[PDB]
C-alpha cells in the first residue's frame, strides 16, 4: 500500500551556465514531530551527479542502497568499461524512473519524489525530475515536496526558458538558492534550519558545502503588531 | 380624557406625559456642573447625605459605564440605574460586534432612540 511515515521537506535547484546546484534540508519528520535532524537526503553517486531525494526516508535508504549497487555494476567487467563508459546523469536518470513506475503497478511504490541533477560529460546540463507515480520532465529549474509549488515560483522567475540560461551564473544561483531556502525554513512547518549544498560544476567538479545556516533573517516586524486582529 | 394620562398627541400637539418626566429630575434638587479641560473633562456634583444611618460613599450618582466614559445622573435613582445598566450593556455590545467602544456621541444617541421608544409606547 504505503503512504507518508516519515518524511522528508524539498529539495530545490537550478541551472546556470556552466553547471547546477541542488540542495535540501536534514529532516525525516514524522509528521508535526520532528523526529529525526541530521540525516542527510542528498546522495552524490559518482562526482559528476547529486540525486536529491524527498518524500519518505525509508524509500531514500532503499535507493540509497540501489545507486551504490549501480557503481558496482559499472565497475564490473573491466576497468575500461567505467573510464569511458563511465556514468552519465542520464542513464541514473531512466534506471530510478523505470523501478518506480512498475512499483507502482504492483501498488506497494517507492514514495519519493526525485530530482537528477548533473551535467553530462559534453557539458550540458541536466536537471529532470522524476516521482513515483512515473511522470517525468524537464524545467530550467525544478523542486520537489512543497518547494515544488512554494520555493519553485522564485527559482523559475531567475530563469524561465533555455535563453536565460547565458544570463545565470554559479554565483546568482548561489544567492537564488540561499534566498529560496529562507523562504522555505520560513513558511513551512517541515524545516531545519540546516541545509547542506553541492554543486556540481563542469569545470570544477563536485563540491559539498555542507552544514550551512539560514542567515540574513528578520524578526524585526513581530514587535510592532500583537494580537490576533481585534485587540490593540 | 387620555392625552395626558398616556402618550397620545393632544389638540396642542405636545404630550404631556413627557412634559411630566421633567418635572421630576429637578425634585431631587442635585445640581452638576460639567466642564471640558484642555485634555480632560471634570464634573462635580452634589452628594447632600442628612442622615447618620446612611453610608455616604454608597450614595453615587457618578456611573462608570465605560471605562472611558463616566455617566452622571439627576433625577430619581430606580431610573437611574435602569438607564446605567442599559447603557453599559450596549457598549459592551459595540465592542463585540464592531470591534471597538461604543463613542459618548453614539451612546448618547443609543439612550436617546430609546426614551424615543418609550414615549412612543
Amino acid at each position: 500500500t504505503q503512504q507518508p511515515i516519515v518524511t522528508g521537506t524539498s529539495v530545490i535547484s537550478m541551472k546556470y551556465d556552466n553547471g547546477v546546484i541542488i540542495a535540501a534540508d536534514n529532516l525525516g519528520s514524522y509528521g508535526s514531530l520532528l523526529r529525526f535532524n541530521g540525516v542527510e537526503r542528498l546522495i552524490p553517486v559518482g562526482d559528476n551527479t547529486v540525486v536529491g531525494i524527498s518524500g519518505d526516508i525509508s524509500d531514500m535508504q532503499h535507493i540509497e542502497r540501489l545507486l551504490k549497487d549501480l557503481v558496482t555494476e559499472n565497475a564490473y567487467d573491466n576497468p575500461l568499461a567505467d573510464a569511458e563508459e563511465a556514468l552519465e546523469p542520464s542513464y541514473i536518470f531512466e534506471y530510478l524512473a523505470t523501478v518506480m513506475y512498475q512499483r507502482r503497478s504492483k501498488m506497494n511504490p517507492l514514495w519519493n519524489a526525485i530530482i537528477v541533477a548533473g551535467v553530462q560529460s559534453n557539458g550540458d546540463q541536466f536537471l529532470r525530475y522524476v516521482n513515483l507515480l512515473g511522470v517525468t520532465y524537464s524545467s530550467p529549474t525544478l523542486a520537489t515536496g512543497f518547494g515544488a509549488h512554494m520555493a519553485n515560483p522564485l527559482l523559475r522567475k531567475v530563469v524561465d526558458r533555455e535563453s536565460d540560461i547565458p544570463k545565470t551564473t554559479v554565483q546568482v544561483a548561489e544567492e537564488a538558492i540561499v534566498n529560496a531556502m529562507r523562504v522555505l525554513y520560513y513558511r513551512d512547518a517541515r524545516s531545519s534550519r540546516n541545509f547542506s549544498l553541492a554543486i556540481i560544476d563542469k569545470n570544477t567538479g563536485l563540491t559539498f558545502k555542507k552544514n550551512l545556516q539560514v542567515e540574513n533573517m528578520k524578526w524585526d516586524f513581530a514587535k510592532d503588531i500583537k494580537g490576533y486582529g481585534t485587540q490593540k | 380624557g387620555y392625552d395626558r394620562h398616556i402618550t397620545i398627541f393632544s389638540p396642542e400637539g405636545r404630550l404631556y406625559q413627557v412634559e411630566y418626566a421633567f418635572k421630576a429630575t429637578n425634585q431631587t434638587n442635585i445640581n452638576s456642573l460639567a466642564v471640558r479641560g484642555k485634555d480632560c473633562t471634570v464634573v462635580i456634583s452634589q452628594k447632600k447625605v442628612p442622615d447618620k444611618l446612611l453610608d455616604p460613599t454608597t450614595v453615587s450618582y457618578i456611573f462608570c459605564i465605560s471605562r472611558t466614559i463616566g455617566m452622571v445622573v439627576n433625577g430619581p435613582i430606580p431610573d437611574a440605574r435602569n438607564a446605567a445598566l442599559r447603557a453599559k450593556a450596549e457598549a459592551a455590545e459595540f465592542r463585540y460586534k464592531y470591534g471597538y467602544d461604543m463613542p459618548c456621541d453614539v451612546l448618547a444617541k443609543r439612550m436617546a432612540n430609546l426614551s424615543q421608544i418609550y414615549t412612543q409606547r
